[PDB]
RNA sequence: AUGCGA
């Protein structure tokens, strides 16, 4: 991903970011992954899994 | 597409932030820095950089004679013509400028 | 940089506006050349109506706004049928209707050669099997909208060759002195 | 005179809006006359 | 081009303007100080023109990049001028505002009040509002400073009031109003004020004579003596060569203390930037460094011979050594230098050095302003009589192209073209390969380069590019069984593989002879190979649209790159299209001679 | 005037938020959610799945993975919005309209995503598993994502070595699990992220 | 043996040979694929008219566009020339 | 900018213009593995494909016609007549 | 110096030869037919200047 | 027709110095298939034919230890004719530093090929018509070239009709 | 630039 085709030309935020609580984030976390999980970007979610699961109370 | 996609189409730099195509280079990277497109206009020489009233860590870049350099990190790519870059050989020698704009600037 | 806007207008590639029409009628010359051949386009009047059938596209404008100005001002034009008596009460119809748009907006001079034509050969529609005057000015008015200008043309430049061209085959200054002069 | 309307051009620090044809090959632009006189969209599905 | 490398950051408008030296300075990549080009006999030399920090060179990677020849875009150089130089394009410029000052006062000799009656023309015009623009010489009412002063601030009222309606009002913008006749109006504005500027024999604002001031042309000022009526009238209102250093430092402050004036002055359109109007803008202080890259040497077969730029920016090098020396000279001289008069030399140095040295750069700038066939400067380059705008800008040569004499042919048809299979193998379509068309490029592949409906090439969607030229029937067919294979990185998964096949039958392509008097000589046409030829074949009826005749007429053969091409050239440039004139709507297509002549003896009643 | 340029300094180089420790006894929120906008291209091969076409291109590769521009490695992304190239809807439509280059067949579009970033700042006190010990530093792995280590320089010497052998801590035991640290630097120029972490404060 | 590159190799497949199709501008794999160059340079058209008095010229310390990829060479000390003769 | 649908005032016809340039984005597209909306029948040029996707509107693009102004109107092919 | 002005044709001196041009005056035998070598010494031309002329008097 | 070639070896100037490049060969890897064009003394073999990329003569240079060859860039064909070694004007010149060798190439009448009769009413062969589907004469012959009648009416060359006449009365 | 094909 080095081109246009892959990147994005430009990104821009449009307010201050927002501090998702420990539970906004384990839910994001779930929704995010079972969404996904319905391409090497997989293997990336596995560590998301375990981010889930050190999100979650145990590795 | 005859007088351009067929010629000198070039896909060059221009510094969003400074609108010119001539003062973009490609930075030196290291062994675990990539080369990243810089704009000399809009950055600073590492040896000021308020440093006197005053660092992010990953904004500084290096020229092939090491120097190091704050910022130029706003610099694109856009179809043109070479022999317009041709031309700020000769109009940037005269003393005069092209603000190429673009998209948000 | 002199083309037609979408809006009929020729203005230059700057925005600056120089006609309100391409030579007062938005007429293709690539395509003038028989608009005023009447008589012919009759004799073979089904093959035009074959290609130019209206009933695919009478659906996408009007058929009478342009009409009616043609009533009012066919009105003003019998009534004053000296030039500086002009119609200032009523404009051309190309002034006041699209004539891609609403069928009948026609050059005044055009409108009045086909009505001339429809009257002098009135004996043509007292020999014909099938057609009329209503259904043959329908068809010389819808010949006329498919002959308009398309917008985005380039008759700035295709002036300058129309000139340019055919002054290579060329009292007082004539030819090139006097079109340089 | 090339030169003699770059001086009055750089003297009033003038913006081409690069409209002229001549002027938008100069920069490598879809030509603004004809086929490039409007934009092409396209309409796709959201679902 | 590639249809796979989009981008979507567009130019939108080209902005003009000035330099600064301190600009240069943050962006130059070096200081070009050594009047050197090659060392060691055969090096690049250290901070000479040559320097590799200004891009790569035979072998050498750019200093500035570390990138080859083949790919450092170059880096832009500067000098640092021992002393401001006069911008020569502006020359005549700052030749007018210099006559325009008071010497006494350093104010313009116009009337305070009246100037700022002209920067409030001037600020109308920008948005151009032309209305108001006149409407402003009616506001009147031993004259009162509070008087005047109340002209300024009611025309600065007329300013809120014209401004704040015309952008109530939409009639205008932030960024202003711009169209032909606000241009013009400027125009003829700035010339009169020049007229008024220039009109003044003696100062308002100081009422001070000023001298006269003249030039040489193009390399000094003098100022001329005044009238001991005039010089002592002057005092009871209590010719001469200057450096351009003085002329810079008035200027400066005259220019300073009239910005109000000058900031829409200088600008057509409101200047946003809250730029300073500087005298440095005509003046060099510094000289850049143009890229390594476009300053190559010239090698005219094996002889290379050394880039005019070079020499010409060499002589400021050497130039700028001289002023070195007498400097030289003043950190030698330095010891008071009571009586040691001789400095009358060294200050011939100074003087004819000095004025040696801006002719010089003048020189470079432009031929004609220097003192047998002088290198051409960067003026000549660009114009000259057509210049590079016209011969590298508004036409260039182009690449899929070709040339040879026409020959009739009337078997095929009106609107084709027959193309020799000399033409027919070396001209390409980048073809991306889809689920329909998979076969036919297939089959062109396995012919190869040298066959008919072949391809030449294949480009992946990574990227690369595999020539066929000379694989073998082994290779290439290796490769036409490869060429469907997936997607191998989520950079390039949406890209299908392109294969450069060989012009054929189905392509269309754009046909011009010579002088293209008019639009109808250059028409597209439907391509048709013609086994056994050499020669572009082409049928009778096109003749008089191109003016061709078979005598030995040579006409170029486009052939286009994109399917946005072949569409216009199917369905806008065709022939068949063209077979009107605008001019009169004549029909210029038609047969020709003999085929008359076929047609009066077939058609005679006479002929069974 | 000469302070347009401090001005400029201070206000190009403006930093955003300062991450605290959740409870002050978690770790710092250098985990946020921050809503973008990005310009990305839309091939045409995407044209009948244009929020899985921008998803699959630019949004995909992105996810465990640092940007410069979030400060961060995107920890994930939420509500993205194709912009309508054209007014009037009721907020929605079976169909959007979108621009396409005056060129080739790529499309071009706007796009309005939240996305969630891990933004860590130095002087955040994090705690990791020990991944590895080596006389130089200590190896560590923050969430299990985020790796992490602090060289023996920046390493109270009141800890203590038992022999890559095994270091114990400056109470005089050996160090084992989890570490408690200072963000000192994270180091992302390359192929994988590195947080420079500290046990001297 | 000495080596392959002093100038290309085709970094995609380990081939380290190369072609010159003159024909095309072109520098590419001898044996496997893709373009070694795009750009080409120096083949001027009908214009030299010969103002220059180009006062460079060649004298191999400079280098030279390395137009041959082909090489072998050797170190050399500096114009064997006078050992050669001697 | 954006002259409302209900507005539009221009040229209910396509011209040459316009048909050339839908053509040839409209075929690079199908050209580029967007989906065809029509049956290839045995066709290998994307072209002549694009030309019967013009036949059936299948084609999904929409003409934005410019105004000096700056307003404009955007127009469907399925809409303006083609011919 | 003979045949340095013989090889390009650009004759000049201190009197300019009492000739209205300084270049021109040299061509090619151009032996590519027959009649073209004759057709050289048969030729005779009014000189480049007034090929300079726009005038055709 | 006829193309002369000049190789020079004038590589170095300083009116002589080293000079060392000699036609012919030293390290024996060059490919062995040069033989097929030049003769071992580094020349082509007189007659030789040669086509695009073949060597027109093989040398070597002392300074790069490698045997060289200034190869024949054409689009098409030809033959040496004659290859003529040149010492003259030399002092010494014991290197046979200049060699000129001619090349043949040959110009067959081809569609595109301009011709014109004695009355300046040129043109170019269209095509090259089968002579079975020339027209034959009740001679037994088929003309060698057919002109177009149509030409005459502007040019008015009707010098060239009474050429035929003569021509046609002359031989028979 | 000089001569020349178109
Ligand atoms: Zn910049
Ligand atoms: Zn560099
Ligand atoms: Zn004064």
């Amino acid at each position: 991903t080095a081109t246009t085709l892959n990147t994005p030309v430009v990104i821009h935020a449009t307010q201050l970011p927002q501090h998702v609580s420990t539970d906004e984030v384990l839910q994001f976390l779930e929704s995010f992954i079972d969404e996904k999980e319905n391409t090497n970007l997989s293997s990336s979610i596995s560590q998301l899994k375990r981010i889930q699961r050190d999100f979650k109370g145990l590795p | 597409d005859r007088l351009l996609n067929s010629s000198d189409y070039t896909q060059a730099s221009v510094c969003r932030e400074c609108g010119s195509i001539l003062t973009t280079q490609q930075s030196v990277p290291r062994i675990g820095s990539i080369s990243t497109v810089c704009c000399r206009r809009c950055s600073m020489r590492f040896e000021d950089a308020k440093k006197l009233l005053t660092e992010d860590g990953e904004k500084i870049f290096i020229d092939d004679s090491q120097i190091w350099e704050d910022g130029q990190g706003n610099k694109f790519v856009g179809g043109n013509e070479t022999t317009t870059v041709a031309i700020p050989f000769v109009l940037k020698y005269l003393d005069s400028e092209l603000s190429a704009m673009g998209i948000r600037l | 940089g002199v083309h037609v806007s979408y809006d009929n207008s020729i203005r230059d590639a700057d925005g600056t506006l120089v006609q309100f029409m391409y030579g007062g009628d938005a007429i293709d010359i690539t395509k003038e050349s028989h608009m005023t051949q009447f008589e012919f386009c009759l004799d073979n009047y089904y093959a035009l109506l074959k290609k130019y059938n209206p009933s695919a596209l009478i659906e996408h404008l009007d058929v009478e706004s342009a009409l009616k100005y043609s009533k009012k001002t066919l009105k003003y034009r019998k009534k004053h049928s000296p030039h500086y008596k002009q119609s200032v009460k009523y404009d051309p119809v190309l002034a006041k209707y699209n004539p891609a748009k609403y069928l009948g907006s026609v050059s005044e001079n055009f409108q009045d050669k086909l009505e001339s034509f429809l009257d002098k050969n009135s004996k043509l529609f007292k020999s014909s099997d099938g057609v009329n005057e209503k259904k043959f000015r329908a068809l010389m008015q819808l010949k006329y909208m498919r002959s308009l200008i398309n917008p985005g043309e380039a008759v700035g430049i295709i002036a300058s060759q129309s000139v340019g061209e055919p002054s290579t085959q060329m009292n007082v200054t004539l030819g090139i002195p006097r079109l340089r002069e | 005179t090339t030169c003699q309307f770059l001086t009055k051009a750089v003297l009033d620090n003038e913006r081409e809006q690069l409209d002229s044809p001549s002027a938008r090959i100069v920069v490598g632009k879809l030509n603004n006359v004809g086929t490039g006189s409007f934009d092409v969209l396209a309409k796709v599905p959201n679902a | 081009m590639d249809i796979s490398k989009p981008v979507g950051s567009e130019i939108t408008s080209v902005d003009f303007g000035i330099l600064t030296a301190k600009e240069i300075r943050n962006l130059s990549a070096k200081q070009i100080t050594n009047p050197t080009v090659l060392d060691n006999l055969g090096h690049p030399v250290s901070g000479g023109l040559y320097d590799l920090a200004l891009g790569a060179f035979l072998r050498n990677l750019c200093s500035t990049c570390g990138l080859d020849e083949k790919f450092c875009p170059g880096h832009q150089g500067h000098i640092e001028l021992p002393v401001p130089c006069y911008n020569p394009l502006f020359f005549n410029q700052l030749y007018i505002y210099l006559r325009a000052s008071c010497l006494f006062c350093h104010h313009f000799r116009l009337k305070s009040v009246e100037v700022h009656r002209y920067a409030c023309k001037l600020r109308l015009l920008q948005y151009g509002l032309i209305d108001e623009s006149y409407k402003l010489d009616e506001i009147t009412l031993d004259i009162s400073s509070t008087l005047l002063n109340e002209l300024k601030s009611k025309r600065s009222e007329y300013v809120d009031m014209a401004i704040a309606k015309a952008l109530s009002d939409g009639r205008t913008t932030e960024r202003g109003s711009f169209t032909a006749t606000v241009n013009d109006e400027r125009k003829k504005l700035v010339h009169e004020f020049h007229k008024k500027l220039l009109s003044r024999g003696k100062c308002d604002n100081c009422g001070m004579f000023s001298p006269k001031f003249r030039k040489d042309g193009f390399t000094k000022i003098f100022e001329t003596a005044l009238n001991e009526k005039q010089i002592t009238n002057n005092r009871v209102k209590g010719s001469t060569y200057i450096l351009s250093t003085e002329v810079k430092n008035i200027l400066d402050t005259v220019f300073r203390k009239e910005q109000c004036v000058l900031q829409y002055v200088f600008h057509s359109r409101p200047n946003l930037s809250r730029k300073l109007v500087k005298a440095d803008s005509f003046f060099m202080d510094v000289l850049v460094v143009p890229p390594t890259r476009f300053r190559l040497p010239s090698k005219l077969g094996e002889e290379v011979h050394e880039n005019s730029q070079n020499q010409l920016l060499s002589k400021v090098l050497t130039t700028s050594l001289l002023i070195r020396d007498l400097n030289d000279d003043l950190s030698k001289l330095q010891k008071d230098k009571v009586s040691l008069e001789d400095r009358r030399v060294i200050f011939s140095r100074l003087m004819n050095a000095f004025v040696t040295i801006q002719n010089d750069v003048n020189a470079f700038i432009d031929s004609t302003k220097a003192q047998k066939v002088p290198i051409p400067g960067v003026k000549q380059a660009l114009e000259k009589k057509e210049g590079l705008f016209r011969k590298h800008m508004m036409g260039k040569r182009v690449n899929y192209a070709a040339r040879s004499v026409i020959s009739p042919d009337p078997n095929i048809e009106t609107n084709e073209i027959g193309v020799p299979p000399v033409f027919a193998v070396k001209l390409t379509y980048p073809e991306p390969v889809t689920a329909y068309n998979i076969a036919e490029l297939r089959q062109a592949v396995i012919n190869g380069p040298d066959k008919w409906p072949g391809a030449t090439q294949i480009q992946n969607e990574d990227g690369s590019l595999v020539s066929l030229i000379g694989m073998s029937v082994e290779q290439r067919k290796a490769l036409a069984n490869q060429l469907l294979t997936p997607s191998s990185n989520v950079s390039t998964h949406t890209l299908n593989k392109k294969v450069y096949r060989h012009i054929k039958n189905r392509d269309v392509v754009l046909m011009n002879r010579q002088p293209t008097l008019h639009k109808a000589s250059m028409m597209g046409h439907k391509v048709r190979v013609l086994p056994n030829e050499k020669t572009l074949r082409l049928h009778y009826a096109n003749t008089g649209a191109y003016n061709a005749d078979f005598d030995g007429d040579e006409m170029n053969m486009h052939f286009p790159q994109n399917e946005n091409a072949r569409a216009e050239a199917l369905n806008l440039a065709n022939t068949d299209s063209q077979y009107l004139t605008p001019t009169s709507g004549s029909p210029v297509r038609g047969l020709i001679q003999d085929h008359i002549s076929a047609g009066v003896w077939l058609t005679s009643k006479d002929s069974f | 005037n000469e302070n347009r340029e401090t001005a400029r300094f201070i206000k190009k180089h403006k930093k955003q938020v300062t991450n605290p420790i959740d409870e002050k006894n978690g770790t710092s929120n250098c985990i946020v959610r921050v809503p973008i906008a990005l310009y990305v291209s839309l091939a045409p091969m995407y044209l009948e799945n244009p929020l899985q076409g921008v998803m699959k291109q630019h949004l995909n590769p992105l996810v465990m993975k640092y940007n410069n521009k979030v400060g961060g490695v995107v920890l994930g992304y939420e509500g993205l919005k194709i912009l309508d190239a054209d007014p009037l809807s009721k907020e929605d439509t079976s169909e959007k309209l979108i621009k396409i280059t005056p060129d080739t067949p790529f499309g071009f579009t706007w796009c309005h995503v939240n996305l969630y970033v891990w933004q860590p700042q130095v002087g955040d006190v994090l705690e990791g598993y020990i991944f590895i010990q080596s006389a130089s530093h200590i190896g560590l792995l923050i969430h299990d994502a985020f790796n992490a280590s602090i060289k023996k320089n920046n390493i109270p010497v009141d800890w203590t070595f038992v022999h890559l052998g095994h270091w114990v801590d400056s109470n005089g035991e050996p160090i084992d699990g989890k570490l408690r640290f200072t963000v000192r630097n994270v180091h992302t120029t390359g192929r994988v992220v590195s947080v420079d972490g500290t046990l001297i404060s | 043996m000495s080596t392959f590159i002093r100038g290309p190799i085709c970094g995609t497949d380990n081939c380290p040979s190369r072609l010159w199709r003159i024909i095309d501008g072109r520098r590419t794999c001898q044996y496997g694929h893709v373009m070694e160059g795009d750009v080409e340079f120096n083949d001027d058209e009908d214009d030299l008219n010969g103002l220059g008095a180009g006062v460079i010229t060649r004298r191999l310390n400079l280098t030279t566009n390395a137009t041959g990829s082909f090489q072998s060479s050797q170190l050399t000390n500096s114009q064997l020339l006078q050992q050669q003769q001697r | 900018k954006a002259i409302p649908k209900d507005q539009r005032a221009t040229t209910p016809y396509m011209t040459k213009y316009e048909r050339a340039r839908i053509l040839g984005t409209r075929a690079l597209q199908i050209s580029m593995n967007a989906p065809v909306f029509v049956d290839l029948e045995g066709e290998t040029d994307p072209l002549r494909i694009a030309m019967k996707e013009l036949a059936e509107k299948k084609i999904p693009l929409v003409i934005r016609r410019y105004l000096p102004d700056g307003s404009f109107e955007d127009w469907s092919v399925e809409e303006l007549i083609v011919d | 110096k003979m045949q340095y002005f013989l090889s390009t044709g650009n004759l000049v001196s201190q009197s300019g030869l009492d000739l209205q041009q300084v270049s021109g005056y040299t061509v090619v035998a151009e032996k590519i037919n027959f009649y073209r070598f004759i057709s050289h010494f048969r030729m005779v031309h009014r000189g480049s200047f007034f090929a300079q002329l726009k005038t055709t008097t | 027709m006829y193309k002369t070639e000049k190789v020079d070896l004038a590589l170095n100037r300083n009116r002589g110095d080293p000079i060392t490049q000699h036609f012919g060969f030293g390290n024996d890897e060059w490919p062995k298939e040069w033989l097929e064009k030049l003769d071992e003394d580094g020349l082509p073999y007189i007659g030789t034919y040669v086509e695009e990329g073949d060597p027109i003569c093989a040398y070597f240079d002392d300074t790069l230890n490698k045997t060289k060859i200034k190869t024949y860039h054409s689009s098409e064909p030809a033959y040496i004719e004659e290859v003529n070694l040149i010492g003259d004007e030399s002092n010494k010149f014991q290197e046979l530093q200049t060699v000129s060798i001619k090349y043949r190439i040959r110009r067959t009448p081809q569609i595109g090929d301009k011709f014109s009769s004695r009355h300046g009413q040129k043109g170019v062969c269209s095509r090259k018509w089968p002579t079975i589907d020339m027209p034959f004469s009740e001679t037994g012959i088929q003309p060698d070239i057919i002109i177009n009648p149509h030409a005459f009416p502007s040019r008015m060359t009707i010098g060239m009709f009474v050429e035929s006449l003569a021509g046609k009365a002359g031989a028979l």
